[PDB]
């Protein structure tokens, strides 16, 4: 029964947590986040299989707070649960401690919740990987990623999804050759889209992407027209 | 707390219900001469006009509490059918001014009923022997007959437990 | 003000229909005595809201009684005991026929069955006159030198109606809170009869 | 096998099987659809006649929440009623706190969080219904559809139930060839009859112009016009 | 205190004095009494519950989207006088007042605090619908200056917050400026 | 501390008339002049409220919740299963008695029952309720009832009281209340609920024909 | 998959609820029918005395049970409590449709929460209110259906088919309480494989008729 | 109110008045101030006793023997002390206690004794009991003593009177020796004894 | 129930205890390594003996003592032996994650009474009265001895007869309970004189 609840197998492995990682890939979309000089950009594939869907609602990027944004890899119900909990925690921190929750504090709090699910047998882990992006008041642009095991760490740039390894190789190549040195968020968004295209070998329309930009005192999501401007700027 | 696919959930006490009273009897069946027969209370009172013949003690405590509560609340003797739905195989017998003398064993009112390992033959004997014109004397004697093959509730006496030697001699 | 009188195979429960606050009349016809069925008549005066709550809860209790006993006519003593256990800044009076067919008036826990009982503001104006006229208190047979008391005969429902009307007319005369109309409910073997009599409206 | 006997368990594939079985329960339900018109939403459901003894209309299936949200679902109808009761409680609480009718996206999120919560614990069962719901609020018309997993999205048109596939095939044609509310009612009737291939058509709708944004049922002459158009 | 919210042609202007007193002693003569509970929603007590209301409004903004000024007043009411003034492009500038009774009243302009008593007649005669920004500012200056001149527990500098579709603009007027009005 | 005073009403041969002034007084200060205190709850019911305005708004919220919840799973909520004046009155009385943290109000629920009987009942913060051919609340219970009771002294006067007679009586009672009540306003709302015509709700009525000329002699 | 109420089968069925439905088919048939003015319950009891199938909730409503009687007593207790609450808080006679929906919402809880079991009793509820005469059929799954007539319990299919073919007739029976009872007793007879004065039970409610039950000699004239 | 209970060779005599007043208004002159808890227990008061009788019925059903007077008085005193101006005697007979009187009051005290008088007229009842009481009184003498002791309090105490209800607690249960109207009783006593000389008539 | 029957097995492995009640007293006797070096008073008038899991007997005895004192605190009268037996049986019933593997003999006298009482309780929560009884290991063997040496029409008349019968049955500690709160364990030398005799 060690594979049905979060208890150790003879190998010391928590098989339910390992299966929870597998669930994260079942939405089959890839995302990447890069840090600019003064901003953070998140790119995510907005795959819309059904023509009757309203694409405006299909979205895995969440505005957790004025400054923090979150992109989720995994089932949308669990993703929305995580987003609601993160919004609640950010508001409670702003209330208790008088200032906006830092990105990494939110990541730690969410990873501690995830760890709790990983040790109490009553509760299953959420099958979502949470990637928080913000421009911290102190540390500047930040990317923190949390996983079902309760592990989290900060990133220079990160990718997540079935083709995570390829996007990671692309980013590693660029970082070796070269944060992304840019003067405004549009250029870093264009760079992120370019590397997404190259890693995935697939061109994107304004409908295939969802983009979130973290800037000083605002995390905002690009509308389809804004993403169209970026795609034109790349086509040029 | 589960249903079977066929839809259903997964001593010998003999009673007669006459129009002059309801008679109950039990085989004490002491396991040894050391067990004090005085303490084999297999027929018990539930109320001044209600008794039953046998989890037992707890259910009887709750039934007695319900009956006294009803009497306190309404100053009326609880209806036997109401008691059955407000409270081991049971023979519950009592009297009231609504349905008179009743005997119950989910519940079903019975003119006469028996329970236990001898129930299968006892019910046939009752079916052959019982008649509406039974006076309390013949009812008591037929109780003893079926046992060999006491207590009563009356409008004057209420519930009382049994002179029993005199009835075996009269038997 | 309410008034219950038990008699020979009848009982009456009467009360004035006026409703007041401070020195102002709220309504001139607010019925105060209720025919509760089962040949029981009841009235819960005192603080209005608690009386209403008590009546409502007693109606709930009697509905449950009817449920458990297959719509059996609730006896006056059973109703009285129920009303105790339910008990509110209220002075309840219930009247009806007992199991022997005699008139019965119950006053309220601590219920007391009594031959007559008044309640409300003008109970003090009404009750002594009823003691004198129904119970013949302080009356002796003439010429006996105070040795032989006047026998306690029973009054017919007509005489009791007259007594109630005159008692409430006097209370209306001398009590400012009493009297716009008189509501009298007679309980007998036939059922519950309702009578209304006008009183002075000042 | 073995990993699908409980609600909290992930399979080695990463899938929660009890939710997929709840989806299987939905696909057995009768066909219900929703259509978003330029200023409102239209709901329709095929009400299968079990016998001639059913009263011809009074077994209503579409449900209103507050006054501006309408809900229709397929699958275990009692679970749909349970979900709608929770939705009514949520809307009532929101109106109590904030004096304003709950926005449709907010209501959708509340219902999704409730349905998803039933997939967290082994002690509770997933909902056996996919619920099309929508209405009109300060931001216009919204149409949503829950799945037993708690997943939901906004839709231009939605269909679920046994005939969901045919209904979807005709919703695609609606969207590709355009739809005002008046026309939307008739199109909903046509789509329900096409998907049916005895039953009762029940239609409802909520349009800013034609109902002032409040949810109303289609009755009388408009209902019959939809009937004869669809038969036409 | 002497707080004053006035809707005008382009939005709402919320203004207050800067004096706080404990008895006759002025505890603080430069207090900022205008409280930003949400981006375009500002309130004015006539502190802990202000934090609670900001908490609940951030929670609302995260769950259900941008709250209205009526939403803010509702949150005050359900937690509970207050003048809640705000702006949005759907409703434009709004003023709500929540006197001690706890009832909520949407108004064209609102005055509160001890100083408001002395300028009920003045504001009634001088207020006009859809004034310009300059006219609204002058109106508030004169009203609050009279309230300060009469109310002992009111004084110091006059602060204003101008809420408009353009943005939030803060103004300050010193006694050397308004006492001569 | 914000309160409204006057609610008066009488029943007549075909329905009920109810009126109230549009004022909210902050103690001695006539602070708010637009408060509406008559709350229609359908074509057959109006709930006039007096006392604390915050509790008045609370009660309005509860009434709208009633009208919302009654329509759930109720296809006849429009005509046959619609809320009666009596159902609303009993709900409100239950609310007041539950809170009684009492709601500091007095409420007159006026309307016509589905069978055509005029409904007119009172309830206050103590849960005290009564019915009468004429009802008034607060300061009107002393000045308005004597005037209205001259029109309908008893039950038998109701069928002899026409629409216009009751209307003019109510208007005159508002004029007298404005004369002699310090916490009253010149502006009032009036609602007629006729069994034939249904709810006929008038707003922003004016107290007119006041007499002041005799002041010059004093 | 069938060992508990919170598990779906791989095909989406709830085996425990289907077993609870099978529980009803064990009990004796009860029949319900109505015109516009009157609604009638005709129940076949079984013995020893016969168990009473009819239960009275109000002067305006009552019900009969098929299956586990204890589940019936619980559901009818809850129903009476809800009617009492409605009269307590509104002086409003609880509508039959609303009472049916309350039962539906109570029964559904047991089919979704672990620890309990579905109610193994099916109920026929008849009542009269402002909307007229009503007849509801309640099932363990929580489903409630408003019907012109129905029969539940063992071998009820014969009575149900008879009611189907007789529907055109007994709908027209307005102002004739006895003819409805006659049609109902004729219907329940089709479910036998016989009726007696002591075995049969009848209940009726309508415009002028409060809910009343006939047993013993009272049903002799209808047999 | 005036209630007295005293023990003598023949059991217990319990005598009470009947008056009840709301201030100066005499609400009733026929109130029953003795509750018959059991055929062997009398509760004298000057809900509680309904609770005690319910507990006694439960004890009778559960246990083999009747509830003791000590147990009943302790139940009542515990209940009163939980809700801590009232005074009661629990008078009864038990085969293994004999005749027993327990005094219980609103303060929570519980006293076993031979003689107790309670209520506004208690001092006047004591004046007669203390001077005329003997252990070896005959049953008739003890009944007369209780009647006379309540008569004294009824005469001198304004809030005491109406009628005297006599109870006798014997080995076979309590005996109700009837109701005596103080109006008739005062005069009868005055002629037969020659007492109350100051009273005209 | 299965767990209750396994608790009965645990009881049957426990050391045997025996009780006999005579005309005037109840006598309780009990069957007590090289380097190692039963009857519990519940109140001054009632004693409780047990056989089975010793650890569980302490929970039972503590609960019984607390109830015996709480009865005197709530009601003046000390507990009856019957009442205490009923309470102990209730506790045993209620804990049927696992039952007590304990059966008890409860003996003593009623308050201000002189008829000796002897009762038994078993893990299921059943209880009954006995004139002589035994529990524990080989309880059947010695109960069969009592069933023929104890006479219902001539029970033991004095302390000597009760102790003699108890010692014969056991063949040792002996507790004699007598009215008016007289509980005493016999001396080792006295028990030796009985055994030799």
């Amino acid at each position: 029964y060690d594979r049905h609840i979060t208890i150790f197998s003879p190998e010391g492995r928590l098989y339910q947590v390992e299966y929870a990682f597998k669930a994260t890939n079942q939405t089959n979309i890839n995302s990447l986040a890069v840090r600019g000089k003064d901003c953070t950009v998140v790119i995510s594939q907005k795959k819309v299989p059904d023509k009757l869907l309203d694409p405006t609602t299909v979205s895995y990027i969440f505005c957790i707070s004025r400054t923090i944004g979150m992109v989720v890899n995994g089932p949308i119900p669990d993703a929305r649960n995580a987003a609601l909990r993160a919004k609640a925690e950010a508001a409670e921190f702003r209330y208790k401690y008088g200032y906006d929750m830092p990105c990494d504090v939110l990541a730690k709090r969410m990873a501690n919740l995830s760890q709790i699910y990983t040790q109490r047998a009553y509760m299953r882990p959420l099958g979502v990987i949470l990637t928080f992006v913000s421009v911290d008041e102190e540390l500047g642009p930040s990317i923190y990623k949390t996983d079902p095991a309760g592990y989290y760490v900060g990133y220079k740039a990160t990718a997540t999804g079935p083709k995570q390894q390829e996007i990671t190789t692309n980013l590693e190549n660029h970082f070796k050759k070269s944060h992304i040195n840019e003067e405004s968020w549009e250029k870093v968004v264009e760079f992120a889209i370019t590397h997404m295209i190259d890693a995935l070998g697939t061109e994107f329309s304004k409908n295939d992407l969802e983009v979130g930009v973290a800037t000083k005192d605002k995390f905002f999501t690009l509308s389809a027209e804004n993403i169209e401007e970026r795609l034109v700027a790349i086509a040029e | 707390s589960t249903f079977s696919p066929e839809g259903r959930l997964f001593s010998t006490a003999i009673g007669i219900a006459t129009k002059e009273g309801v008679v109950l009897g039990v085989e004490k069946r002491a396991t040894s001469p050391l067990l004090e027969s005085d303490s084999i209370e297999k027929i018990v009172e539930i109320d001044r006009h209600i008794g039953c013949a046998m989890d037992a003690r707890s259910m009887i405590e709750h039934a007695r509490t319900a009956a006294v509560t009803h009497n306190l609340y309404y100053d009326e003797d609880i209806n036997v059918e109401s008691l059955t739905q407000s409270v081991v195989a049971l023979l519950i017998a009592g009297h009231d001014a609504d349905d008179g003398y009743q005997l119950f064993h989910t519940f079903y009112r019975y003119n006469a009923k028996a329970i236990g390992s001898g129930s299968e033959g006892a019910q046939a004997e009752l079916l052959n022997e019982w008649h509406s014109s039974l006076t309390l004397k013949e009812a008591e004697l037929l109780v003893l007959k079926i046992l060999k093959q006491l207590s009563c509730i009356t409008k004057q006496d209420g519930f009382k437990i049994y002179k029993t030697a005199e009835l075996i001699k009269e038997l | 003000t309410i008034l219950g009188i038990a008699g020979e195979d009848f009982a009456v429960l009467a009360g004035d229909t006026r409703n007041i606050t401070d020195y102002s009349i709220n309504s001139r016809y607010e019925p105060k005595v209720f025919d509760c069925g089962d040949n029981i008549v009841m009235s819960a005066n005192g603080f209005a809201a608690d009386g209403d709550a008590l009546v409502k809860r007693f109606k709930n209790s009697v509905k449950w009684y009817h449920f458990d006993h297959n719509d059996k006519k609730l006896s006056i003593n059973s109703a009285a005991r129920n009303i105790q256990h339910l008990l509110y800044y209220v002075h309840t009076i219930i009247a009806g026929l007992d199991e022997d067919g005699k008139g019965a008036v119950y006053s309220f826990g601590s219920y007391e069955r009594e031959q007559c009982r008044a309640g409300g503001a003008a109970a003090s104006l009404i009750m002594p006159f009823l003691d004198n006229q129904v119970n013949f208190k302080n009356q002796y047979e003439p010429g006996t030198n105070g040795k032989v008391k006047k026998p306690l005969k029973y009054l017919s429902v007509e005489e009791v109606i007259k007594l109630v009307r005159d008692s409430f007319t006097s209370a209306t005369e001398r009590h400012i809170q009493v009297g716009d109309g008189l509501e009298i409910l007679i309980v007998t073997k036939d059922g519950v009869r309702k009578e209304f009599y006008e009183l002075k409206r000042d | 096998t073995g990993y699908d006997l409980s609600n909290s368990v992930f399979s080695p594939d990463g899938r929660n099987f009890q939710v997929e079985y709840a989806v299987k329960a939905v696909e057995n339900g009768t066909t219900s659809i929703g259509i978003k018109c330029n200023d409102g939403v239209v709901f329709a459901v095929e009400k299968l006649i079990t016998s001639k003894l059913l009263v011809p209309q009074k077994n209503v299936k579409i449900q209103v929440v507050d006054r501006h949200i309408g809900c229709v679902y397929s699958g275990l109808i009692p679970d749909g009623r349970h979900l709608v009761n929770r939705g009514r409680e949520e809307a009532a609480s929101f109106k109590k706190l904030y004096k304003t009718p709950i926005p449709i996206p907010a209501f959708a999120d509340r219902l999704g969080q409730y349905v998803q919560a039933h997939t967290l614990y082994n002690s509770v069962r997933p909902f056996g219904v996919s619920t099309i719901f929508g209405g009109v609020d300060k931001n216009g018309a919204h149409l949503y559809m829950l799945e037993p997993s708690g997943s939901y999205w906004g839709y231009k048109g939605a269909a679920t139930g046994k005939g969901r596939q045919s209904a979807k095939a005709e919703l695609e044609k609606l969207v590709d060839h355009h739809l005002s509310a008046r026309e939307a009612v008739k199109q909903a009737a046509k789509i329900i009859y096409l998907a049916h291939e005895d039953f009762e058509l029940e239609i409802s709708w909520c349009s800013l112009s034609e109902t002032n944004g409040l949810h109303k049922f289609v009755k009388g002459d408009l209902l019959q016009e939809a009937i004869d158009f669809a038969q036409k | 205190t002497s707080i004053m919210a006035v809707t005008f042609k382009d939005g709402v202007i919320l203004g207050a004095d800067s004096r706080t007193t404990t008895g006759a002693y002025i505890a603080n003569r430069v207090t900022d009494k205008l409280t930003r509970v949400h981006d375009k929603i500002w309130c004015c007590r006539s502190q802990a519950i202000a934090d609670i209301v900001q908490y609940h409004l951030e929670l609302y903004t995260s769950q259900y989207g941008t709250p209205s000024t009526e939403t803010a007043a509702s949150v005050f009411k359900e937690l509970c006088g207050i003048i809640v003034a705000g702006y949005d492009d759907k409703n434009k500038g709004e003023v709500y007042t929540i006197p001690l009774g706890g009832s909520v009243h949407k108004l064209p302009y609102a005055i509160a605090g001890s100083g408001s008593t002395f300028i009920y007649g003045y504001c009634d005669k001088n207020f006009r619908e859809n004034m310009s920004k300059e006219e609204t500012v002058d109106f508030i200056k004169h009203s609050l200056s009279q309230a300060i001149k009469w109310d002992g527990s009111s004084g110091g500098v006059i602060r204003m917050v101008v809420l408009t579709a353009a943005g939030v603009e803060r103004l300050i007027f010193y006694p050397d400026e308004y006492e001569q009005l | 501390i914000v309160t409204g005073t006057s609610v008066i009403s009488m029943k007549y041969d075909n329905g009920v008339i109810i009126a109230a002034d549009n004022l909210g007084s902050y103690g001695s200060l006539l602070r708010f002049n637009g408060v509406e205190r008559l709350i229609p709850v359908g074509d057959n019911t109006v709930v006039g409220i007096s006392g604390d305005i915050s509790d008045m708004q609370h009660i309005e919220r509860l009434l709208k919740d009633l009208v919302t919840e009654n329509a759930y799973d109720n296809p006849l909520a429009d005509a046959e299963e619609a809320l009666e004046p009596s159902y609303i009155f009993e709900y409100l009385a239950t609310v007041m008695y539950q809170r009684r943290n009492p709601l500091w109000n007095a409420i007159i629920v006026a309307g016509v029952q589905s069978n055509g009987d005029q409904f007119l009942r009172y309830v206050n913060l103590l849960g005290v309720t009564y019915s009468s051919p004429t009802l008034a609340t607060g300061f009107g219970a002393h000045m308005a009832n004597p005037l209205l009771r001259k029109v309908v002294d008893r039950e038998s006067d109701i069928p002899k009281t026409t629409v216009q007679v009751a209307e003019e009586a109510i208007v005159n009672a508002m004029r007298v209340l404005y004369y002699r009540d310090a916490r009253s306003s010149r502006n009032f709302s009036l609602a007629i609920i006729d069994k034939n015509t249904g709810l006929t709700f008038k707003k922003n009525l004016q107290v007119e024909n006041m007499k002041w000329d005799f002041a010059k002699d004093i | 998959y069938d060992g508990d109420t919170v598990t779906f089968s791989p095909t989406g069925r709830l085996f425990q609820v289907e077993y609870a439905l099978e529980a009803i088919k064990q009990g004796s048939v009860t029949v319900g029918l109505r015109s516009n003015t009157h609604a009638v319950l005709v129940a076949l009891k079984r013995n020893s005395s016969y168990q009473k199938k009819i239960i009275k909730c109000d002067e305006h409503m009552g019900l009969s049970l098929a299956g586990l009687a204890p589940d019936a007593r619980v559901l009818s207790n809850y129903l009476r409590q809800q009617c009492n609450y409605s009269s307590l808080v509104f002086n409003r006679k609880l509508a039959v449709e609303r009472a049916g929906h309350l039962l539906c919402d109570k029964a559904q809880k047991n089919t979704q929460s672990y620890g309990g079991r579905p109610y193994g009793v099916g109920l026929l509820i008849i009542g009269y209110d402002k909307s007229g005469a009503h007849l509801l059929e309640f099932q363990p799954s929580g489903n409630v259906t408003e019907l012109y007539g129905t029969a539940i319990g063992a071998r009820s299919q014969g009575a149900k088919t008879y009611l189907e073919r007789t529907l055109d007739t007994f709908i027209k029976i307005d102002g004739n309480p006895d003819e409805l009872i006659k049609a109902g007793v004729e219907a329940i007879s089709q479910s036998l494989r016989s009726l007696t004065v002591d075995n049969l039970s009848i209940a009726i409610v309508g415009k002028d008729t409060p809910f009343t039950i006939y047993d013993g000699e009272a049903v002799a004239k209808y047999i | 109110t005036t209630t007295l209970a005293f023990r003598f060779q023949g059991g217990i005599i319990v005598a009470v008045d009947s008056r009840a007043t709301a201030g100066n208004w005499v609400a009733s002159q026929t109130v029953k101030k003795v509750i018959e808890i059991n055929p062997f227990l009398l509760g004298t008061m000057a809900f509680w006793e309904t609770w005690l009788g319910s507990q006694c019925r439960l004890h009778e059903l559960r246990e083999k023997e009747r509830i003791s007077v000590a147990a009943a008085s302790k139940i009542l005193s515990n209940l009163v002390y939980q809700y801590k101006s009232m005074g009661t005697m629990i008078c009864g007979y038990t085969r293994k206690e004999g005749p027993t009187i327990y005094y219980v009051d609103s303060d929570g005290t519980r006293l076993k004794g031979d003689i107790f008088c309670v209520g506004s007229g208690q001092t006047f009842a004591y004046g007669v009991l203390d001077s005329n009481y003997k252990w070896d009184l005959s049953v008739e003498d003890a009944l007369y003593l209780g009647k006379r002791s309540i008569l004294a309090a009824a005469h001198r105490d304004a809030y005491s009177g109406g009628s005297v209800n006599l109870y006798h607690v014997t080995e076979d249960g309590w005996i109700y020796h009837g109701n005596h109207d103080v109006g008739e009783l005062f005069w009868k006593v005055k002629e037969e004894e020659g007492s109350f000389n100051n009273v005209i008539g | 129930i299965f767990q209750v029957e396994y608790a009965l097995e645990a009881v049957k492995r426990g050391t045997c205890a025996v009780g006999v009640k005579g005309k005037n007293c109840v006598v309780l006797g009990c069957e007590r390594l090289k380097l190692q070096d039963k009857v519990s008073k519940i109140d001054s008038h009632v004693v409780l003996s047990f056989s089975g899991l010793n650890a569980d007997s302490r929970i039972l005895i503590e609960k019984a003592r607390v109830e015996a004192q709480s009865h005197r605190l709530t009601l003046e009268d000390p507990v009856t032996v019957e009442y205490l037996t009923r309470y102990v049986a209730g506790v045993q019933q209620r804990y049927t994650v696992r039952p007590f593997g304990v059966s008890t003999l409860i003996a003593g006298f009623d308050p201000r009474d002189d008829e000796p009482k002897l009762y038994q309780t078993e893990p299921s929560g059943i209880y009954s009265s006995w004139s002589a009884q035994t529990i524990g290991r080989n309880s059947k063997t010695v109960r069969e001895f009592l069933e023929k040496n104890y006479d219902r029409k001539e029970p033991p008349a004095t302390v000597e007869e009760c102790v003699k019968l108890t010692v014969r049955s056991l063949l040792i500690e002996i507790t004699v309970v007598k009215p008016d709160s007289d509980i005493v364990a016999l001396s080792s030398e006295e028990i030796n004189q009985y055994v030799t005799q």
